RNA sequence: UGUACAACGGGGUAUUGUAAGCAGUAGAGUAGCCUUGUUGUUACGAUCUGCUGAGAUUAAGCCUUUGUUGUCUGAUUUGU
RNA sequence: GAAUGUUACCGCAAUAGUAAUUGAACUUAGUACGAGAGGAACAGUUCAUUCGGAUAAUUGGUUUUUGCGGCUGUCUGAUCAGGCAUUGCCGCGAAGCUACCAUCCGCUGGAUUAUGGCUGAACGCCUCUAAGUCAGAAUCCAUGCUAGAACGCGGUGAUUUC
RNA sequence: CAGUCAAGCGUUCAUAGCGACAUUGCUUUUUGAUUCUUCGAUGUCGGCUCUUCCUAUCAUACCGAAGCAGAAUUCGGUAA
RNA sequence: UGAACAGCCUCUAGUUGAUAGAAUAAUGUAGAUAAGGGAAGUCGGCAAAAUAGAUCCGUAACUUCGGGAUAAGGAUUGGC
RNA sequence: AUUCAUAAUAACUUUUCGAAUCGCAUGGCCUUGUGCUGGCGAUGGUUCAUUCAAAUUUCUGCCCUAUCAACUUUCGAUGGUAGGAUAGUGGCCUACCAUGGUUUCAACGGGUAACGGGGAAUAAGGGUUCGAUUCCGGAGAGGGAGCCUGAGAAACGGCUACC
RNA sequence: GAAACUGCGAAUGGCUCAUUAAAUCAGUUAUCGUUUAUUUGAUAGUUCCUUUACUACAUGGUAUAACUGUGGUAAUUCUAGA
């Protein structure tokens, strides 16, 4: 099996494939956000919890939230909803997914940490990926620094400097 | 192995002990014994049954699975710089906010200005 | 006269499907009360809900008992 | 089931009976063979047909558990709880019985036939035969399985007292 | 039902396979013929059920021959 | 109860008679149920099942015009 | 021609609109302040009217058939009252009520190699026949049903199901 | 200045004539019985709601896409996770 694990703060990723067919038993028979144990599933995860945010089964479906099931069901699905982009303004669509039960179906179950354990992990926590992204708000960057009221964010502005040949240049 | 749940009782249905039934629209349902079988054959409601799982369920009786939804006291605690604006010296900037004068001598200075804007286009337009 | 036996009791396991009794600001409503409410009260009224996966039955050819109460020398025959 | 000295236990095994049967599929191989057309086989594997002998975990059936619940009519002043209705009727229903309607199992060695042969004369050659001799079948007999001679047997234990 | 013989058929060749004309036998599952028993009664067709037996073997086991390349087929033997 | 001196229960009156007791093997007699299929059984759907009351709806051919016709075939039915 | 337009009293609203938008140009007063004011635009925005539409609607008019004369109303057929729905009237639908309504002046039913019309061939006149078919109005997207989005679809080169 | 968010439009066009015989349609009326985006012409002094601190108006809050990367199906204009 496959445990694709994020780290938010941090912003990292790892896709880490599973075996120990017991220790993900313990897996087995789990619905999204509930928080298992890293030592449970792995001594090189001890003392760290996960929370099962969802997963892929084969043929690729994903786990969809609240249905409460471990089985295939076919959804007239509709926007604002996960599992399904429409193409078109009102456009509903039956689409078939997974729920929200875990079980040998799933091949990769998307996981995330809220608690980091006593050790510390390869390609998550030693690992930061930073923010792609500064705020393009005036508030937004004065409260993200808090500054003021006036502190004049444009000058508290990004620079991104980046070369094009040897002119470079913030953007 | 594996273990399911039959359809009228929501019973594990450990192997080969029970029933299983397939329909013309290729529902496949599970029975743990003859008496769920003979009741859906009967077309019967497990709601309305009261030793069923989903009378159990919506009668909210056994009601020990959910307890609460947690939240946390604080805030996200970063205040951090946004990647182009040198934090230490963002922090320095907005300390020197307080004792505004900075920011009033330009504004003075930018406003003598616009005094000297209007008198200089009034002259040009003289 | 015993890790003895038996009848009851208990526990378990199974079957069934939520006992009677009480209560209800539940109840189609119909009549009567008046301080005519804002649960108004009263008589009747299937049925519903809570106590209640409750109650009942459970070896008779189910299992098990630290329990209780008892029982435990009557007859006949047999020889290289 | 008398009788064998009594009684109990462990055994032998004469004799009799006997059972396992057939097919398909994959592979061998689109190979061999065949000008082409078409088209094999032995071994191996998985399955089934027929028959048999058991068993009841599972599923199904059966249900006087007259066990639980409900239903009609009627009787017990009403309720509670019950009687009668040739087991009143329905639904569930354990246990037990039971089903190719369910499941499990169904042995390997020898002598042989037919047939093909080895050496080999008669018949100075030659010949499977005449003496001798090899392999060989759903055959035959044993292994195995069933009963155990009630006049077939053995081993062992204890064998009565005032 | 099975043999002897072999004019002929079988492209040519009587016998791989068939085998007219002639002929020797077998069986009692037919149908006759007979009337021994049975007319002071042997319950009278078939089917159903169920066992057992014969083999003149339809299939299956092993083999031989072919006008058997292979497949398919035919003839024949031990075999019920 | 119900269309009903039907069937079922009861009152008055009358009976409690018919050898009995113990167990519950086969085969029977009488009664019943049976998964999937549905007359393949058999001389032949023999026997058994299914249908069944009432209200409403709808109703073929053929006809001696009277009928066929409860045609067929479908729906509903409790309690308060 | 109105209970019209429109105005006011009294309240209702889970609360509607009343510019936090954008490009150019930068203009003027001095109370010398980033004070105050200012232009040409785009976008959107409540109401009314307009325009392109849309839906309903009045009178008249349609081929052959009586080997189709009674048709409609169970469970809407005709009307009325009240209400619901509609964007809106109204059996459009329901509750209740009266039992009516169409018919030989051919109802109703059947058939149509029938979409209709503007028009085409053909002729002295009258006329007969055709007209799917370039323009107009309708219907449909394989048959049916449903619906989201939207001002506008019952959309199909959009979704849902069944066939 | 791709991609993406957003706003428009995708209900026009085009094709066929299956349907349909008071139905469509044609002329002819009405909406004093209705919707109408869009255009076009006009049109929001009155929005502090214990209306005094209850509230920045030189102006307020929230994602979320695109993207970064982890990726999962044999396949889909398939999509989740951070």
């Amino acid at each position: 099996m496959k445990l694709n694990i994020s780290y938010p703060v941090n912003g990292s990723q790892k896709t880490f494939e599973i075996d120990d067919e017991h220790r993900i038993r313990v897996f087995f028979d789990k619905r999204i956000g509930q928080e298992v144990d890293g030592e449970a599933v792995g001594d090189e995860f001890k003392g760290y919890v996960f929370k099962i945010s969802g997963g892929n089964d084969k043929q690729g479906f994903p786990m969809k939230q609240g249905v409460l099931l471990p089985t295939r069901i076919k959804l007239l699905l509709t926007k604002n909803v996960s599992c399904y982009r429409p193409r078109r303004d009102g456009e509903r669509k039956r689409k078939s997914v997974r729920g929200a039960i875990v079980g040998p179906d799933l091949a990769v179950l998307a996981l995330v940490i809220v608690k980091k354990g006593e050790q510390e992990l390869e390609g998550l926590t030693d690992t930061t990926v930073p923010k792609r992204l500064g705020p393009k708000r005036a508030n937004n960057i004065r409260k993200f620094f808090g500054l003021s009221k006036e502190d004049d964010v444009r000058d508290f502005v990004i620079r991104r400097e980046v070369t094009k040949g040897e002119k470079t240049y913030t953007k | 192995m594996k273990v399911e749940i039959d359809s009228f009782s929501g019973a594990k249905i450990y192997p080969g002990r029970g029933t299983l039934f397939v329909r013309g629209d290729s529902k496949i349902f599970r029975f743990q014994n003859s008496k769920s079988a003979s009741l859906f054959k009967q077309r019967k409601n497990p709601r309305r049954i009261a030793w069923t799982v989903l009378f159990r369920k919506h009668h909210k009786k056994g009601i020990t699975e959910e307890v609460a939804k947690k939240r946390s006291r604080k805030t996200v605690k970063a205040q951090r710089p946004i990647t182009g604006a040198s934090l230490d010296l963002i922090k320095e900037r907005r300390s020197l906010k307080p004792e505004v004068r900075k920011a009033n001598r330009e504004e003075k200075l930018k406003a003598n200005k616009e005094k000297k804007k209007a008198e200089k286009a009034a002259r040009k337009a003289e």
